[PDB]
């Protein structure tokens, strides 16, 4: 125990996490302006082009192979992930939109 | 305090509409050439003309940069100033084409002006106005919240439609801590307790912000400059935290592609929407290359289709460069290196060297800017030496000489000291001297 | 499986050994590993030795 | 309207100005003599606003200072609305991650676009009152909304979506909204007394849509998911045949269904006397192909060593381009129709000429360029305002011109300042003994 | 002491041989001669001391093995650490994933470094217990917890936030952790030693650290060395450490340039940041492409501009990138704006003076006339050529186990490796046995 | 079953303690100048105090560069790392050339870590985590540390278990008596399966199962295994993986190669400096060998003429086959083997040497006997005959169709009729060219 804890507390990193995070912290403050509205983001143009993405998508890819989408990520019963590697990545796949 | 062979210019050294004096803003000389400098500044300054170009040419040591510098510090930092070089046109992530739209997107800038009258201030009471509805009903009907609000020698009370409660649900605060409220669009900020409140428990994580100063109410003036290419990147650029895209974004390499056409234009439909309001105000900006001798033939057919585009602002151009040929076409031998047609499609201004007394005030000058004086003596000796051999020869000996003179503890420069520090250097004329007369491949 | 056979008698985990620094940025302050370090307390165990 | 048009030396001219027999005038729309090359433009106009006929293109060449691009806008502001026009320049094509050949396909789409008519039905009024029966924890809100105009007043159940979104922004019963039942889309026109809206007429009503749609944005959007963001970005390319004649034959039942209607627009290549012979012989196969819109091509270059061939190919182009296109050709300016330009150029950037100073402008343009008088006709604004008076005098433009060289003066000059400056080796003499 | 003691081309040089007053004596430091040289480089190294003025370039001329790379060292070591020295050559710039342009401004970035400090308020104490009322009243009931240091103790309130975070970083006391006085975050150390004998064997987290020594909350500034590239690929990307690792920067854009440069201006008034002067050193710059030229013209005019040093044995030959030629194989652009210093060949007491310093570094004895005649070699020879032959004479010499190197044992040593001279004059007599440019070549023998 | 090409017929040099190389050793025969090189060469690596040198060996075909390289390669013995490297593998695709030189020069040296671990094993019978009797009020007594009773047939503990090394238990899927392996410092997860015990319960099972391995429940082992430093290079920059879900997207992430930083090797040098002092690691030497030099880029030359100056620059052998030849990269720039003059100057030039007739004698008899094959006195002067004015390599290539040729005849030896059938049915270079000079379109 005594070797166990002369190895493994010297454990330091590079720089920190204090200073990338000071760094990425800006001093200005909020000062909100129009330019929320006038970014209208990516996700929101998705949205808002519902009408010509609805009425210009006719095409389908005629040909698929059926489960190969499952071992794209390699995630099916027999791989060398995890056992519940699969369940956490398909659960929180579930959850996200 | 450093600086490196600059920031002895100080703007364009003019007058009001007239004859630059002769040794006004760190310059001597060349007063026809900086006059068109400062016709040139007014032009950019009317921000009427769009796509004019302009070159200025001459041998080295001219000083051209050092022009540049001038427009750039004579129109001030609210006016955008974009340096650009030949050289990082070619790049390996985009096409040449691309960066040079971007670099030319970066000129133009976009300022708006907002305005917001704030509410803040302690909370020093909540209560609802309770009062009749006109349908008949046995539940509670608040017409009114009062709202007793404290700031700095003042405090204000002020009636709220209960629609304020979504606010202040959305909130989540109660009394004892600073709130934020704005006249017309209602809503409510949380921003921190009151620092007074900080005794009440020994530890805690909550900083606690302090009365803030003034009265309650306020009217505060929102100012802010954006350029066109930073609205582009914005807008074509994805953000998120937590949908696909968002880390799409990451565990990639994020690569600028070529902005879309669309997107320009309809950025370019949303700023005239924005500036005819009076939110938005358009300024023109500049795009300063020097050493355009370098780009290739592609680039300066680009910049004539180009230059006659309408959100196209003043671009300058630097080259010392005349009768060369053109990158591209070897047959091809045109002025400056750039072809006849865009030299047809802008203006040109000749440039020539610096007398010996207008080096003798460089060397005052810039050894006045470094804080080391020069006497007579060694003065004279330099100004003939910069003469024969060369401008910059002269220029940069100031610091060799500067630390000479203080390993032997004299604060001036003498004239065996200038002479050893000509000793220790050599020119590009002695270097090519001793370069022919040895044998061992030096 | 041909692949799997025993390698702990002959791999070196590396991670105990503190060589994965470039993991441990993630969740560090410089300040907490520079105190962390100094209090390598030594002779504690010695003492119950 | 309501768009930037900053002043641009293709801002002053507007459409082609020539009459309904084709015969341009010598001076109309913002083009000062080049008759034949007005009426060769009027021409084309004809050609593309008649659309029967495809695979279309021309040469326009010349020497410079020809106004080929003069002609080009005008052409193409004569277009104007309803048509798509797409201007591309010649060396841009040119790209090391994007695909040259599809890339070029692309912009050939571009110029192709199709209509598509659908009629909507939405409701307009004034609201009344606003009444909502929600619960705390159950939701299952049942909103009611009583809405008026001039003439009908009535109330209607407001459904989840509408109570939704009526939610989601600050409402006042005073505004005057606008619904499309079909979308769902709430349109807030305006305000009642405290305040601009004031509705009338019929509470709903029915009308159309129309979306001005080009054949390459269905092509990215359909290529791929990823398509949307691709077009929003331009991070695209090298999309499948497979796709591309798909489409293709969609858009044609679609044209003989009469559902949508295309529009061949004109597409703009610039400089292409620089370029390569895969270009060459790729718009070659293409000009044959059936959905091709009308090319308009321009060059400046004569004979001249064609890039990717060592022999100086004709005209700087090779012959089976030249055995396909039509060629128009235009003339210099004489000295009236310089001045008259000169004149145009003033009355459209507003700067008062003298007579004398506007003649000695024109001669002097005549004698260099008259680039290098439309630059001088600016800055005699500024020598004037220097002055404070925005007429212009011969000694405003004289000392213009003594500021500012000429490319030929300039070059001259040169030629006595060899020795300052380097040669070809690099050599100078920045020493003066 | 820290990097490997494995022997270097220069490994024994430590810094510059000049005095207080810049004259170098004949043999010091472990450098001998290039007196002029030398005094030039402690010039410049001065000048970097001071700072103050910045934006200039300085170029040695010289031969092979003249000592030009042995200066640029030499200075780089008196230079000392912490005083950012980026060494590059002219040849890995040309990179097929960066743009060379944004190479060159990525080895000028790294040349200048920023010293950055923090002053850091936590509370540091073991605690000895703690009692929470979650089921008598419930509802965060603001119990109080102990807290003990080896100097002094206090009992500390707990709030209902407070209880939250408590929740969270679960602590069954007989534990030492510290939380910050101003973000409240606490941070979990280690138990005390009484944990270690709970279990056998416990995992990777579980560690036993001394309780900390005198009062709770301690007031501590930090000082970091922090150059400015750094800071631009951390703010290019959201990790941009993996980026600063593994190299991947992405071609970083010029516009969160500007907006850097601004924030180390204001770090700078406001005293928080503070700059270091930089020194950037190229070796074999003969080899450069124009565009590169063009962009170090241009950037050795900026306000961040370090100095610059060149390396260069070329005589007047053509420049990459150009058909033409120019002294050095440079163009008169760049030897406008720079200033140049010329070393020339040792003679041959400074050859031996050398080869007998070389020999002390190598640790290999040798013989008064073994050094006389690996003299003579060296002097016929170059100077990098004796130092190898007697680098092998030192195990042909242990081979035959007589302690100092023989002249036999020099003899033979040459004997065995061809010279330059000898390797060529082999080539030539036999150009038929080797494999001419051409592509022809004699296989058979017999005739 | 016994394949040989062109090679294995030497086992390094073999000379003497002395150094003297003597006629025959070792599929080497004469050629004493080179090997007696090679040993000093030897005595220069195995120094361990000298390092950046570097040496060239020239000459012209077919007189064993290849042979030298792998006798030496042989003679330093698998523990001494070797990196072996051709020309036209240096040019990439993903990085830049230095880097991967780079790379090569750190995979030359090597670096042996001494490491002890724990070992535990014994079936599962207890799921369950920390009672925790007292609440303490923090607590709703629970944690996510699964107390098992380590039941081994020798030995049995309790042990509280991180939420990883239960979690990996989880994977497992493991249930009450089946054999578990679990690591104190990784806690590593293996079972060998479930008991047999077990086995009668269900007629079939996909789970296999096994007997309890002999021995006690807590064992020590330690390791001494020797790990190059370009391995631990590329798996401090980027991690090697992991069967959590938060290390499979890690890995996920960055799978390509990039450059190397000097910080992070720096580093590591440090702490393996202190490992030396503290005696864990021991370093070692490198070779790094490279193949037909005359193609680099002037650039690789200019680079690599720097780094030798490293101080973590090994010793470096080169071969190169040329004469007055221009450096590839370069127009003018002509030097012997295509070499610019301020890389060689610190090099040494080795020169090669032909042969005598017997020497050709001499090895191809060696060559048969590597082969197994058997020869007659009369094939074996007309095989010596023809390697002499053809080449050695042609009769090289010919031997084994001349035992063919025996073989289907049913004959153990060669016969002189066998290498004229041989050279009936098989052209040299020389012939070729005779042939392809008349030919009616390009025959
Ligand atoms: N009017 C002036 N007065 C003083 N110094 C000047 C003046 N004009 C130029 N300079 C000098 O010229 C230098 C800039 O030259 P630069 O433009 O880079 O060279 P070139 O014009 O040959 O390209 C500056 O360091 C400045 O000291
Ligand atoms: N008939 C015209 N009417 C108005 N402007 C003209 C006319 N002819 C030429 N111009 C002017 O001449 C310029 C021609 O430039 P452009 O067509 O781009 O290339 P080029 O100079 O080779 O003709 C235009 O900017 C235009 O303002
Ligand atoms: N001041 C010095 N003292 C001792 N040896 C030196 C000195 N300068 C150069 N050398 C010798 O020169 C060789 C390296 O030459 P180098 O300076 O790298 O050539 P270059 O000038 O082309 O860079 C080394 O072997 C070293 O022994
Ligand atoms: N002196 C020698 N003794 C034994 N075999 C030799 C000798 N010289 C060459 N060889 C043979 O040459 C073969 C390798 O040739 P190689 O060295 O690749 O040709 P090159 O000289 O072109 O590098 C080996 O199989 C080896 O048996
Ligand atoms: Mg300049
Ligand atoms: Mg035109
Ligand atoms: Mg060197
Ligand atoms: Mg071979």
């Amino acid at each position: 125990v005594n070797k166990l804890r002369c190895d493994r507390r010297p454990i330091f990193g590079k720089n920190l996490i204090d200073l990338l995070t000071k760094d990425r912290r800006v001093k200005y403050d909020k000062s909100s302006i129009i330019d929320n509205e006038l970014i209208k983001p990516l996700q929101t143009r998705v949205l808002d082009n519902r009408k010509i993405i609805d009425t210009f998508a006719v095409l389908t890819p005629s040909a698929v192979s059926l489960d190969m989408r499952k071992l794209a990520l390699g995630l099916n019963d027999d791989s060398s992930v995890g056992e519940n590697t699969r369940l956490k990545v398909m659960q929180n796949c579930f959850e996200v939109s | 305090t450093r600086t490196a062979a600059h920031t002895h210019i100080k703007g364009l050294g003019l007058d009001e509409s007239g004859v630059a004096k002769r040794v006004e803003g760190g310059f001597v000389g060349q007063i026809e050439a900086r006059e068109a400098c400062g016709v040139i500044v007014d032009l950019i300054k009317a921000k009427k003309m769009s796509g004019r170009a302009i070159l200025l040419a001459g041998g080295p040591s001219t000083g051209k940069t050092a022009l540049a510098l001038a427009i750039s510090q004579e129109l001030g930092p609210k006016v955008p100033f974009c340096p650009l070089v030949g050289s990082e046109l070619y790049s390996v992530e985009v096409k040449k084409t691309e960066t040079l739209m971007e670099n030319f997107r970066r000129a133009i800038g976009l300022r708006i002006k907002e305005t917001k009258e704030v509410y803040e201030g302690e909370v020093t009471e909540l209560t609802p106005e309770d009062a009749e509805n006109p349908l008949g009903g046995y539940g509670k009907t608040i017409s009114h919240v009062i709202v007793g609000l404290k700031s700095a020698k003042g405090t204000k009370t002020l009636r709220l439609d209960p629609t304020i409660y979504e606010s202040i649900q959305r909130e989540k605060v109660s009394i004892g801590d600073v709130i934020y409220i704005e006249a017309n669009t209602g809503a409510v900020k949380r921003v921190g307790r009151s620092d007074a409140y900080a005794t009440e428990f020994d530890l805690e994580t909550e900083e606690y912000v302090p009365l803030p100063k003034g009265e309650v109410h306020k009217k505060k003036e929102i100012v802010q400059d954006v350029t066109l290419h930073d609205l582009d990147v914005a807008n074509a650029r994805p953000q998120g935290g937590q949908d696909v895209i968002s880390m799409m974004g990451q565990l990639l390499k994020p690569k600028k592609t070529e902005i879309t056409e669309k997107l320009r234009q309809e950025v370019n439909k949303v700023v005239a929407k924005y500036i005819d309001q009076g939110v938005a105000e358009l300024i023109p900006g500049v795009l300063f290359i020097d050493e355009v001798n370098m780009l290739d033939i592609e680039i300066f057919t680009y910049l004539n289709k180009a230059l006659e585009s309408n959100i196209a602002p003043v671009v300058v151009l630097a080259s010392n460069r005349g009768m060369t040929t053109v990158r591209g076409t070897e047959d091809v031998i045109s002025p400056h290196g750039v072809p006849p047609d865009l030299i047809d499609r802008l203006l040109i201004v000749r440039t020539l060297p610096y007398d010996k007394d207008e080096i003798r005030t460089i060397i005052e000058r810039r050894a006045t800017v470094e804080r080391l004086q020069v006497e007579s003596s060694a003065l004279d000796l330099l100004a003939t030496m910069g003469t024969e051999t060369s401008l910059r020869y002269a220029l940069q000996l100031l610091a060799p000489c500067g630390i000479l003179a203080q390993t032997s503890n004299r604060k001036e420069i003498v004239v065996n000291d200038v002479n050893e520090a000509k000793l220790l250097f050599l020119d590009a004329k002695r270097s090519t001297k001793i370069l022919e007369t040895s044998a061992n491949y030096l | 499986k041909l692949f799997k056979k025993n390698n702990q008698v002959n791999r070196v985990d590396l991670d105990f050994l503190n060589l994965v620094f470039t993991l441990n940025d993630k969740d560090l302050t410089s300040y907490h590993a520079e105190e962390i370090s100094k209090l390598t307390c030594v002779k504690n165990f010695v003492e119950e030795v | 309207l309501k768009s930037l048009s900053l002043i641009a030396a293709h801002s002053h001219i507007t459409g082609l100005g020539l009459d309904e027999n084709l015969q341009p005038r010598p001076t109309s729309e913002g083009m000062v003599g080049q008759l034949q090359a007005r009426r060769a433009a009027g021409v084309i106009l004809k050609m593309v606003q008649n659309g029967t006929i495809a695979g279309r293109a021309v040469l326009v060449a010349g020497p410079p200072s020809t106004g080929k691009t003069a002609l080009a806008m005008g052409v193409s502001q004569s277009l104007g609305k309803d048509v798509p026009f797409t201007a591309i320049a010649g060396s841009e094509i040119f790209s090391l991650e994007l695909s040259k050949t599809e890339a070029l396909t692309q912009a050939f789409r571009k110029s192709i676009g199709i209509k598509i008519k659908e009629e909507t039905e939405l409701i307009e009024g004034e609201v009344v009152e606003i009444q909502i029966d929600r619960s705390i924890t159950g939701g299952h809100k049942q909103g009611k909304l009583t809405i008026k105009t001039t003439d009908m007043e009535t109330i209607y159940e407001l459904g989840n979506k509408m109570i939704d979104g009526l939610t989601k922004e600050k409402v006042l019963a005073g505004d005057v909204i606008s619904i499309d039942k079909a979308s769902g889309k709430i349109t807030k026109l305006g305000r009642s007394f405290a305040f601009v809206q004031c509705p009338e007429g019929e509470l709903q009503k029915r009308k159309t849509v129309v979306h001005t749609v080009s054949l390459h944005e269905i092509d990215v959007i359909n290529s791929r998911t990823q398509g949307f963001l691709a077009l929003f970005t331009g991070d695209t390319g090298e999309i499948r045949s497979e796709v591309r004649d798909q489409i293709n034959t969609k858009v044609a039942e679609w044209k003989e269904e009469g559902k949508a209607e295309i529009v061949p627009g004109v597409l703009f290549i610039d400089e292409v006397h620089m370029l390569d012979i895969e270009c060459f012989s790729f718009i070659n196969r293409a000009l044959e192909d059936e959905f091709a819109p009308i090319v308009m091509m321009a060059t400046n270059r004569g004979v001249s060593k064609t890039r990717g061939t060592n022999y100086k190919s004709p005209h700087g182009l090779p012959l089976d381009l030249l055995d396909r296109s039509i060629i128009i050709t235009t003339k210099s300016y004489n000295e009236q129709e310089i001045k008259t330009i000169l004149s145009i150029r003033a009355q459209e950037e507003e700067v008062e000429l003298s007579s004398d100073a506007l003649d000695l402008l024109t001669k002097t343009g005549v004698e260099t360029s008259l680039r290098y008088s439309s630059n001088l006709i600016s800055v005699a604004q500024q020598i004037a305002m220097k002055r404070k008076n925005n007429t212009v005098e011969v000694e405003d433009v004289k000392r213009a011109y003594l500021l500012f060289l000429d490319s030929a003066r300039s070059v001259k000059y040169v030629q006595e300042n060899e020795s300052q400056y380097i040669d070809d080796q690099g050599n100078v003499q920045i020493s003066i003994a």
